[PDB]
């Protein structure tokens, strides 16, 4: 109204969350999949805690990854190829090895 | 009040809660503090006495 | 004969798709008897109760 | 008349990871061999908490503010603490409520209290004996008060 | 019309509808089609 | 296609209001995200089989 420019409008970023898992029993390691959004936006929510859920206690440490599906937080990537034991998407493997 | 009927399909009217059954004895062990049990679905399982 | 015993005595997996139909079938119970605790809008889920 | 202890150091708050502690019944309704999901103010697990101590001249009377709702825990060899007071401005202006472990018997109410700043129970070393309860000076528009058994 | 991003520009519309991508991409598709064509 | 859908967005979308009264049903469209998901993972499992 006061000058006539021309404005869109856009949805804030919304999706689905998933957890990956080896056993229970070997290890109590996680890794979480963010569907479908650019890291950028959800680090920059992470950080002054304006994303929700809310955990007490996490952390988005060196290990952020970037895939066509979306992006792993706590993965890190490795430059070889083995059998899949966890698809994940667009080509991308998941698996729990020794570093 | 009346006496007890057990081992019969009875109406019972423990203490404002209503329902037929058959009342039995029990190994229940409920605490000072507990007066009912429920099972899931809510449903009312024992009464103490 | 052997290895297909000694196999059959130490994997888990190999029958996970009986597995996954009793899991199944169990689980669409479980879901059918919790929604008895659904109140859809009464006062009260309890029908004695009310 | 109440007394003040001259040359109290201040205190040193220390913290100490919680664990898990805290948990307690959530209801009454008697249930078995269950897995049970319900939300309910709790004590969130590997919460920080701060210590106080009392040793030598050393002596914390702190006012904590309340967050309408604490966990308390104490570690005590001889009865040293021997409860609580909870109010809101404690200058007689609001009421205010006692719980203590009087030795003959338990005591608790809920009426205006102008607590004296500094309350103590006293003590006799060789004796062992209680001899003064310097608590509250006066109280007026009282409507509460319980006593425990003997 | 419904979100997705195609690359990678990710873009969502106020209906909550989206698309996943396929697991196996087009050009392994097509190197498991030109292995059968080579060895038969 | 292998399509996913959001309960809440769809339903109910930024309102809180409306979100208090969906809830008086409980778990019905999470059983549905269940539902739409094994149809997602069957779709790969086809591919993978021809
Ligand atoms: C501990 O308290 C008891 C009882 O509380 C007293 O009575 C309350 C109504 C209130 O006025 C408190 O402040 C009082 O302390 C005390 O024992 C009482 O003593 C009086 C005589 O002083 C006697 O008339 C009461 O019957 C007693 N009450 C009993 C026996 O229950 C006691 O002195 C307090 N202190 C100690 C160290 O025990
Ligand atoms: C009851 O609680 C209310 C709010 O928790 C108290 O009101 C506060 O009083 C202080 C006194 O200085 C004000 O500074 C605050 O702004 C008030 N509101 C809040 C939210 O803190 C009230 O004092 C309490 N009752 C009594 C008798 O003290
Ligand atoms: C609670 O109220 C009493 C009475 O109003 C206060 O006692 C007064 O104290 C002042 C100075 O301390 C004296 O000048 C007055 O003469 C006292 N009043 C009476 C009636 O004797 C008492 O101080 C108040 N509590 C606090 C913590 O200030
Ligand atoms: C199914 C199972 O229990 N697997 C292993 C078990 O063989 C092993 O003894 C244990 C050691 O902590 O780790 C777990
Ligand atoms: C005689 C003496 O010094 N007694 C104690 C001393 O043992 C202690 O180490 C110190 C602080 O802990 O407080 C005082
Ligand atoms: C951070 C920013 O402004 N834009 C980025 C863009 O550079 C990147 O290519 C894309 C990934 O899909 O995520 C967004
Ligand atoms: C726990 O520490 C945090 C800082 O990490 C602080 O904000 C909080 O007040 C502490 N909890 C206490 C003192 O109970
Ligand atoms: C008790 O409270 C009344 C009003 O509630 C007040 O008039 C009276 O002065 C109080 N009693 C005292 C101060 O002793």
């Amino acid at each position: 109204p006061k000058t006539s420019e021309i404005l869109d409008i856009s949805p804030c970023s919304f999706g689905g969350v998933s957890v990956i898992t080896p056993g229970t029993n070997a290890s109590s390691e996680v890794a979480v999949l963010y569907q479908d959004v650019n890291c950028t936006d959800v680090s920059t929510a992470i950080h002054a805690d304006q994303l929700t859920p809310a955990w007490r206690i996490y952390s988005t440490g060196n290990n952020v990854f970037q895939t066509q599906a979306g992006c792993l937080i706590g993965a890190e990537h490795v430059d070889t190829s083995y059998e899949c034991d966890i698809p994940i998407g667009a080509g991308i493997c998941a698996s729990y090895h020794t570093v | 009040s009346t006496d007890l009927i057990k081992n019969q399909c009875v109406n019972f009217n423990f203490n404002g809660l209503t329902g037929t059954g058959v009342l039995t004895p029990s190994s229940k062990r409920f605490q000072p503090f507990q007066q009912f049990g429920r099972d899931v679905s809510d449903f009312t399982d024992s009464v103490r006495d | 004969i052997s290895q297909i015993q000694e196999s059959l005595t130490t994997t888990s997996t190999a029958l996970g798709k009986l597995q996954d139909v009793v899991n199944q079938n169990a689980q669409a119970l479980n879901t059918l008897v919790k929604q008895l605790s659904s109140n859809f809008g009464a006062i009260s889920s309890v029908l004695n109760d009310i | 008349r109440c007394t003040t202890f001259d040359d109290v150091q201040a205190p040193n708050y220390t913290q100490h990871t919680s664990s898990m502690r805290g948990v307690y019944y959530p209801d009454e309704i008697f249930r078995s061999d269950t897995l049970y999901l319900t939300q309910d103010l709790f004590l969130p697990f590997y919460s920080n908490v701060t210590g106080f101590h009392t040793i030598n001249h050393t002596f914390d009377n702190p006012v904590i503010p309340f967050k309408d709702g604490i966990y308390f825990a104490a570690t005590e060899k001889s009865n040293v603490v021997r409860g609580w007071v909870f109010g809101s401005t404690m200058n007689n202006k609001s009421q205010s409520v006692i719980i203590i472990n009087n030795s003959t018997n338990v005591v608790i109410r809920a009426c205006n209290f102008e607590l004296c700043d500094n309350p103590f129970f006293a003590v006799s070393k060789p004796m062992g004996t209680q001899t003064h309860t310097m608590i509250f000076d006066n109280a007026f528009n009282c409507t509460f008060e319980y006593i425990s058994d003997a | 019309q419904y979100g997705e991003c195609l690359g990678l520009i990710c873009a969502q519309k106020f209906n909550g509808l989206t698309v996943l991508p396929p697991l196996l991409t087009d050009d392994m598709i097509a190197a498991y089609t030109a292995a059968l064509v080579s060895g038969t | 296609a292998k399509t996913s859908v959001d309960c809440n967005m769809y339903i109910c979308g930024d309102s809180t209001e409306c979100a208090n009264l969906l809830l008086q049903y409980g778990s019905f469209c999470t059983q549905l995200n269940r539902a739409l998901s094994g149809i997602a993972a069957e779709q790969d499992r086809n591919t993978r089989e021809v």
